[PDB]
């Protein structure tokens, strides 16, 4: 099975903060990775799709950036309705990978 | 030995592009003085709807091909493909069949000062090419005086000379004395009688009788039954 | 070319050496289905069919009778029956450019799948649902074709692989295309077990002065026995003389 | 419009079966690809299976002679056939789409 | 997968009537030997069922 572990598990940030977490892989994936916003109660959202491109009804403030093998989030200004848990999933591999969450809260 | 050999005596067509049938072989003879005919077509529609043999000597080099070609109403020359191959004073003689999926192709070239009939005398045909075709033929035309022949599976002797070329032949289903020569394997017999062959009638009508019964057997009573 | 727009070549009136292939070491994956990987030079077949693609090193594996997947469904279908071998190796030197090569793609979406030896190179708009796409992009509406973004830094199963897959088919049709024998030399004079293109025996080859005509290529006695023969290399008449026997 | 929705969930004992349906409204099930997606209390989120367009099935490591996906043409409806639940299996399940757009049902609880 | 019971993939020759083979060297299958390790054109003789 591929092996996706990601980083940091958990950070807390105020309101319009500069977040930034990152996705580690040990295998390379060129470009097929998504992320997604699950609330609590709620099932996950995708706003990334193929790590470069924006889903449609998805707020711009939301972006994602290939760091060579990595891939990290980018979110320009932190909100108190996006308290939510980050997964990144690479596709096109099976099976298919769900990583473990990052919790960002509001301080 | 018995193979596909045209019968001594028999009648070919004349001609002066008409199509024709390519039942089981067919011989065919040219006379040329300015080199009229071209090639030839052999098929079964050659309409653009199978594979058809198209075989063209431009004046330069022999070019047989096996596509599907779209063939005119009246194809002539003036003054999905598998295969692809490019290379009265005379008298060309021309012998083709398909065998298996083999068309062998005979051919004979000698110089001639007769134009009145076909020369009457002896040659044989030596085989240069051999085509792997696999394609069924039922007719066949040809592209421009020239006749056609019809090859039989008839029993021949075939004389060899100490160079191993064919000097005489003998038709075993020509006449009795050359059955007689057929069956004692000599061009030249001794005197005397010879059992050859033997002689029967062949029947001329074919008579079935059955009784006429219009009762058909209950086969629905036993096949069909509700219990068994 | 792509593996939804694979090309095929038809292989035919030639003679073709595969034990070159076999011992070459530069292919990854050598598995034949139906055949021997060896004693493929005494094969003869009326075609043979060469079809080329470029896939990833994961999707190498799904090009096998009885095996499903994206590629085996929507791309490249080999049929339950397929007789044949399947050639691939890596290409990360070739097919790979630094921020992705885009110029091939992959067929993704389909209604169905693909029947054996199918090639489908349509660009229609793919209707994902009741509503018409109406070659339009959008919301129910993928386009069919996607990039593999190939990279050199890739891993083992996202490196680009080059393959090659060889089909064999045979007919009544003769065979056009034939494998070569190993020709011993010739050796003269000698009680030996030869073997030509039509029989086979046991005899002393000798130097004759037979003339054979130039197609010929056998000879008969009398009594329907073979007593010369052509070589099929070299145009020399031999003769056959029985090996010296007799009862003690 | 466009909305998932999932039933079929409840309580099974060990070595029991159950069968999940997810009906769907606004687009073609068949002309998509279809996954179920479980997510245990307590850890992450985790992928079970997934079906293709043309029928293909795949299953993940630990589902392998367990699950079962099929689905009824003329009613639209998803399905998850399983067999011998473990405790492990204990999860929310839900049903997706893999490419294109990510489209979720409400989400139904399987307690084993 | 009962992987007990298994049987011979690659062998030379083919048997003689009522002859016991249970040999498990490394099958060579092309001019370079094996010394023991698998590879390419070296495999193990017995394949399982399964
Ligand atoms: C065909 O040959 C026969 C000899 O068997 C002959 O009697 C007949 O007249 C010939 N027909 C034509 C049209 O030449
Ligand atoms: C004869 O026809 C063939 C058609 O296949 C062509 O390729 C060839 O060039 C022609 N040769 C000449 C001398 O016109
Ligand atoms: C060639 O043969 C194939 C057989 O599958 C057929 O589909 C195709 O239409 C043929 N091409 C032409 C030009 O006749
Ligand atoms: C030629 O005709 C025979 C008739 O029995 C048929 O079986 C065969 O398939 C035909 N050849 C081709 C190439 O279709
Ligand atoms: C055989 O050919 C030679 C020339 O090669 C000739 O002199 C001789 O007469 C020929 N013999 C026969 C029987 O044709
Ligand atoms: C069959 O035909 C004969 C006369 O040819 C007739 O007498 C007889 O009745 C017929 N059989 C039946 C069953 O009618
Ligand atoms: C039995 O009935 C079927 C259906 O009508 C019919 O096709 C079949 O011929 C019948 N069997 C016999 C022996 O008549
Ligand atoms: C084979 O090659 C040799 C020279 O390498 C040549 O002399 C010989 O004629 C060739 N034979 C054929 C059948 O091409």
């Amino acid at each position: 099975d591929i092996q996706m572990t990601q980083s940091p598990s958990s950070l807390s940030a105020s309101v319009g903060d500069r977040v930034t977490i990152t996705c580690q892989a040990s295998q390379d994936i060129s470009n097929y990775l998504n992320w997604y916003q699950q609330k609590p109660g709620k099932a996950p959202k995708l706003l990334i799709y193929d790590a470069s491109n924006l889903e449609t009804g998805v707020p711009s403030r939301f972006s994602g950036s290939r760091s060579g093998t990595d891939f990290t989030f980018t979110i320009s200004s932190l909100q108190p309705e996006d308290i939510a848990t980050y997964y990144c999933h690479q596709y096109d591999n099976l099976p298919l990978t769900f990583g473990g969450g990052t919790k960002v809260e509001i301080k | 030995t018995q193979d596909l050999f045209l019968p001594f005596f028999s009648n070919v067509t004349w001609f002066h592009n008409p199509v024709l049938p390519f039942n089981d072989g067919v011989y065919f003879a040219s006379t040329e003085k300015s080199n009229i005919i071209r090639g030839w077509i052999f098929g079964t529609t050659l309409d653009s709807k199978t594979q058809s043999l198209l075989i063209v000597n431009n004046a330069t080099n022999v070019v047989i091909k096996v596509c599907e070609f779209q063939f005119c109403n009246d194809p002539f020359l003036g003054v999905n493909c598998t295969f692809e191959y490019v290379s009265f004073k005379n008298l060309r003689e021309f012998v083709f069949k398909n065998i298996d999926g083999y068309f062998k192709i005979y051919s004979k070239h000698t110089p001639i000062n007769l134009v009145r009939d076909l020369p009457q005398g002896f040659s044989a045909l030596e085989p240069l090419v051999d085509l792997p075709i696999g394609i069924n033929i039922t007719r066949f035309q040809t592209l421009l005086a020239y006749y056609v022949g019809y090859l039989q599976p008839r029993t021949f002797l075939l004389k060899y000379n100490e160079n191993g070329t064919i000097t005489d032949a003998v038709d075993c289903a020509l006449d009795p004395l050359s059955e007689t020569k057929c069956t004692l394997k000599s061009f030249t017999v001794e005197k005397g009688i010879y059992q050859t062959s033997n002689f029967r009638v062949q029947p001329t009508e074919s008579i079935v009788r059955f009784p006429n019964i219009t009762n058909l057997c209950p086969f629905g009573e036993v096949f069909n039954a509700t219990r068994f | 070319a792509s593996v939804y727009a694979w090309n095929r070549k038809r292989i035919s009136n030639c003679v073709a050496d595969y034990s070159v292939l076999y011992n070459s070491a530069s292919f990854s994956t050598f598995k034949c289905y139906g055949v021997s990987p060896t004693k493929l030079n005494d094969l003869c077949f009326t075609n043979v069919y060469a079809d080329s693609f470029v896939i990833r090193g994961d999707e190498v594996r799904q090009i096998a009778p009885g095996q499903t997947g994206k590629i085996a469904d929507y791309n490249y279908k080999l049929p339950d029956d397929f007789t044949g071998c399947v050639i691939a190796w890596n290409s990360n030197n070739l097919d790979s450019k630094v921020g992705g090569n885009y110029n091939y793609l992959y067929r993704l979406f389909r209604k169905s799948n693909l029947k054996p030896f199918e090639r489908d190179i349509s660009t229609e708009i793919y209707q994902a649902g009741s509503t018409p796409c109406n070659g339009v992009e959008g919301f129910n509406c993928y386009f069919p074709l996607q990039s593999y973004g190939f990279q050199p830094t890739n891993g083992v199963g996202y490196q680009p692989y080059r393959v090659v897959v060889l089909s064999f088919e045979l007919l009544h049709a003769p065979a056009t295309v034939c494998g070569p024998k190993k020709s011993t030399n010739l050796v003269k004079n000698k009680c030996v077990n030869f073997n030509f293109n039509g029989l086979t025996g046991t005899g002393v080859l000798t130097e004759s002065n037979k003339k054979f005509l130039p197609f010929q290529q056998f000879g008969r006695d009398i009594a329907d026995t073979t007593d010369a023969v052509r070589d099929p290399q070299t145009l020399e008449i031999l003769d056959i003389t029985p090996c010296s026997f007799g009862g003690v | 419009e466009v909305q998932l929705v999932e039933s079929g969930g409840g309580l099974v004992q060990p070595g029991g079966s159950l069968r999940l349906s997810c009906a769907a409204s606004g687009f073609t099930v068949s002309s998509n690809y279809m996954s179920w997606v479980r997510q245990a209390p307590g850890k992450g989120l985790e992928w079970v299976s997934l079906i293709y367009s043309g029928g293909s099935t795949y299953y993940a490591d630990s589902v392998k002679g367990r699950f079962t996906i099929s689905r009824h043409n003329s009613k639209n409806t998803l399905y998850l056939q399983m067999n011998s639940l473990r405790a492990e299996d204990t999860a929310v399940y839900y049903c997706a789409r893999i490419y294109g757009d990510y489209a979720w049902g409400q989400g139904t609880l399987v307690t084993v």
